[PDB]
């Protein structure tokens, strides 16, 4: 039911998957940029507070 | 993140070694922790590189029956530090030996579980 | 309501615990994300 | 102009539509039939998107040039397996085509949708708007949408001997760069089944 | 879901878009009151000690956290371990003051004291960043900005006193927090920053 | 004391049954949670029978032999390709154990259903009637019926890393042929999924 | 219902004692402890 | 061989440690296993009972 934000892997074993985007096609738009943010959802949350001195 | 080891070079046969693993630390994340199982590995020329040892948690100590009696092993994590005893030295010694850690799988222990690293060599020819 | 669980009244009167707020006659970022846009944009087929 | 597709978990969002084309009917008929004694099942799982590559549109091609892909191909997902698993099939398709180039671009493509297509004349290329079909025209559109039921001689068919559809894309005049344009296109397609049926369990592989 | 990017608005896209199915949700933990109401060490020194809420270090959960807010307010706490006795003043009063006895004096009593303090700045708030600095000689204007450039000294909840300060800790009561400001996580030089999590 | 039994589109019928055990439940749980999202679906084309050999039940076998069965197993028809299109999985199980040899044999054998059994002492052989069971005396009975539901400490579950049940099959009384009965005895299985769930397709093969 | 005999009331509230169940939307031998058969199985004389 | 390791209650340290006491409250408990006494080698295992 819940997922662990920490472990800095730096090695093998993935837990949770990838994400993969992809170009499909396109028409004479060479060197064009695609800018890409990141935000949270309608129903994330947050659980458990720890200080690691980051 | 990435292992140092200090103590070869070049030196003769018949003397006694006691290769030291210098570690970055092992800033290992979380409680998770009990699946320290750290070990050695030799490395030929051009050959597969090859196990040695493996240390489990607490004291178990399994070897390759090629060097089986002859090495051995133990860990200070006291002080988070371990190392490798060298006796009996025979002219099958000549290999890099990379410290670094293990997975435990059901068939067999499997590599890092890291990024890599560095060695140490020991050769030695009369 | 910050990190405080007792059930009985407090000992002291309110005025030697804290200091007392006056009136004159964040918060704004709970009405923005109420406000936000869920459905889809253009004709959805299918 | 937004349209916006939607089959299982996958959706498909394009920006320059022109509607959606009903080919041959807009419903489908009666699926139990005297033939399977009421054997047959659904398969929702099988229902969704999947990709493929068509050929590249280049300035040298001149009127008549056509390209075949016969329906159903060789596919890899549950429906893949699903021709492994029974005897018996039916179920519609979903086309969409898509030509990607800037909008100072000359040219006209023309796709459509035949049953049973073997080996047209040359002469009987100048008459395919009888079938389901739509132009691709870069001044104006990107993409193309059809819609088609199963038809046959028989209510359940196996796919390893027939192929009722057959997709076909045509040249009808050829492309123009003018210095503005892209120097070719190449051409996808995206393609979902529709009320898929089966019946009659094989035994297992060995 | 398309919108337009530069018009700034909020857009969010849920999970029913391709048939999914939105949960409940619980969000106590994120509270401002909440979080920011605990104990937080801080290097103490000798004699006389300047209660300022930025002397906290900006690594630990409660420095940085309120260091994501331009102004901010609070009472406040502390817990002393000393020797001798403890003198504090108010805000804005003379360095003479911290000697008279009249002033509120704790006598010691082991292990430690643990106290309560209001709010005494002239200010209707405080701030944790400053705008007001307006910002061969080469050392010279180096160390004179360095120095050019800390915050007013008005803000501060008053000044203890005792023989010796061993141990000294904070704790904000009623937070309320305005106008967010950035917050940055360890920059990784690997694929990823792991912690070594509780595992033998 | 015939019963009879289907899944699906099989069939198996019994003379000599002295009933069916549920063990653990009765019903099924809830099978919607917060940790799929809402993308879970059913397959019912997963849920129906198929057999295997167990061992042979010889004289000259003690008492405390026993034979261990992980579930589920390599299967090959549409159950065995879920668990490649999918990673995450819950079912429950319906199992069926048949010795067959005539009525005049002595012994006896005892069938149960064990969440997470790993290498169970030598001494706990005594103790294995808290687990769902049955037992298969050739003197009245020849078959065994249990049925159980899906436990575990997640909601859904990654086959390839936990196996959560076990079928053992354990001797108390050896085996006696006194002139007139069978030489020795061939024990079968026959399973059926029930209540199937699947979410989180993968990528393609290759 | 555990081990646990005081009379007064518990000093903090109840939601930083214990932690907090949810709901969704043993205690089965319970039920098959009670469905045992008891009386005899063939005709009774004497 | 061992269990996983997301089944722990957490973890504490100090300067050192001398005694170490659980107990465990609200207890439930499903799905019932084996429990065994220890196995006479007589006729009886008998504790010594309070008696001079």
């Amino acid at each position: 039911d819940y997922a662990y934000t920490a472990s800095d892997a730096a090695e093998t074993t993935n837990v949770q998957g990838w994400v993969c985007l992809f170009q499909i096609t396109h028409g004479k738009a060479e060197g064009d940029a695609l800018v890409v943010l990141a935000s949270a959802g309608k129903d994330f949350e947050l659980r458990l507070p720890v200080d690691a001195r980051q | 993140v990435q292992l140092q080891e200090s103590g070869g070079g070049l030196v003769q046969p018949g003397g006694s070694l006691r290769l030291s693993c210098v570690a970055s630390g092992t800033v290992f994340s979380i409680n998770d922790i009990s699946i320290n199982h750290l070990g050695w590995y030799r490395q030929a020329p051009g050959k597969e590189r090859e196990l040695v040892a493996a240390i489990t948690a607490d004291g178990t100590s399994a070897y390759e029956d090629s060097v089986k009696g002859r090495f051995i092993i133990s860990r200070d994590d006291a002080k988070k530090m371990v190392y490798l005893q060298m006796n009996s030295l025979k002219p099958e010694d000549t290999a890099v030996y990379y410290c670094n850690g293990l997975r435990a799988s059901n068939a067999g222990w499997e590599p890092r579980f890291g990024t890599w690293g560095q060695g140490t060599q020991v050769t030695v020819s009369s | 309501s910050g990190n405080t669980g007792s059930i009985i009244n407090n000992y002291y009167m309110q005025q030697y615990q804290n200091s007392m707020d006056t009136q004159l006659g964040n918060d704004w970022f709970s009405k923005l994300a109420s406000s936000a846009f869920s459905g889809l944009f253009g004709a959805l087929l299918a | 102009r937004i349209l916006t597709t939607r089959n299982g978990h996958t959706t498909s969002t394009t920006q320059s539509s022109v509607g959606i084309t009903h080919g041959y009917a807009t419903a489908e008929d009666f699926v139990n039939g005297p033939n399977t004694s009421g054997l047959e099942t659904r398969v929702v799982q099988a229902e969704r998107f999947f990709k493929t590559h068509l050929f590249d549109w280049v300035t040298s091609d001149p009127f008549g040039r056509y390209y075949l892909l016969e329906l159903p191909t060789d596919h890899k997902g549950v429906y893949g397996s699903l021709t492994d698993s029974y005897a018996y099939m039916r179920n519609g398709w979903d086309v969409e085509v898509t030509a990607v180039g800037n909008q100072f671009n000359g040219g006209c493509l023309l796709v459509a949708m035949v049953p049973e297509l073997c080996s047209i004349e040359q002469r009987e290329l100048f008459q395919l708007t009888l079938f389901p079909h739509q132009f691709i025209n870069p001044r104006t559109n990107m993409t193309a949408h059809i819609k088609v039921p199963f038809v046959g001689v028989n209510r359940y068919d196996q796919y390893k001997v027939h192929k009722p559809w057959t997709l076909v894309v045509m040249v009808v005049a050829p492309l123009t760069v003018n210095t503005e344009g892209a120097p070719q296109i190449k051409v996808y397609a995206n393609i979902a089944p529709t009320n898929v049926h089966v019946a009659g369990e094989f035994p297992s592989k060995e | 879901t398309t919108s337009t990017g530069e018009s700034a608005d909020p857009v969010t896209a849920t999970v029913e878009n391709y048939g999914g199915e939105t949960q409940v949700q619980r969000r106590h933990h994120t509270d401002v009151s909440f979080i920011l109401d605990r104990f937080v060490k801080v290097t103490p020194k000798d004699s006389i000690n300047v209660l300022d809420l930025m002397q906290t270090p900006s690594h630990t959960l409660v420095g940085a956290l309120l260091r994501t807010a331009t102004y901010y307010f609070a009472d406040l706490e502390v817990a002393v371990k000393h020797k001798g006795d403890l003198t504090w003043v108010p805000n804005g009063a003379p360095v003479a003051a911290l000697d008279n006895t009249t002033n509120p004096t704790a006598y010691h009593k082991a292990p430690l004291t643990r106290l309560a303090l209001p709010y005494t700045a002239p200010h209707r708030v405080l701030a944790t960043v400053y705008n007001g600095k307006c910002k061969v000689r080469g050392d010279l204007q180096v160390l004179a900005q360095k120095a050019a450039r800390p915050l007013p000294t008005s803000f501060n909840y008053g000044a203890i006193k005792a023989t010796r300060v061993t141990e000294l800790l904070y704790r904000m009561k009623r937070a309320e927090t305005y106008c967010p400001r950035p917050l940055l996580a360890v920059h990784p030089s690997a694929a990823r920053h792991k912690q070594k999590i509780v595992a033998p």
